[PDB]
């Protein structure tokens, strides 16, 4: 229901994110004995 | 184990000014500090010795030997009568 014509043009890209797994190194281990 | 300084990717976190000094930092200032010696008064910065070190060592031993002798023959007044 609109008197007026609208037009799809290209989407605003979206603030860019990213799926980059971050790998974290595990503790140190505890001085082996 | 770990060692490591990944690169802060966050503009919003902390940036950490006005940096001390370790001792890492004065020992690598201290060894380069001796390289330009050597390369200056000799034409070596190879460093495979470093006759310049042995030298300020030496006089230093003498300064130890004196202050010591010094503190020894204070006490060995002092003690004996």
């Amino acid at each position: 229901m609109s008197r007026l014509i609208f037009e799809h043009q290209r989407r605003l890209t979206p603030p860019t994110t990213r799926k980059g797994t971050i790998t974290i190194e595990p503790p140190p281990q505890l001085p082996r004995v | 184990f770990s060692s490591r300084t990944p690169v802060n990717e966050n503009p919003d976190g902390v940036q950490y000014r006005r940096g001390f000094v370790t001792r890492h930092q004065v020992s690598g200032w201290r060894f380069v500090m001796r390289r330009i010696a050597s390369g200056v008064a000799l034409h070596d910065t190879r460093m495979l010795v470093d006759p310049l070190r042995t030298q300020s060592r030496a006089v230093l031993t003498g300064a130890l030997i004196l202050v010591t002798g010094l503190v020894g023959c204070f006490i060995f007044s002092l003690f004996r009568p």
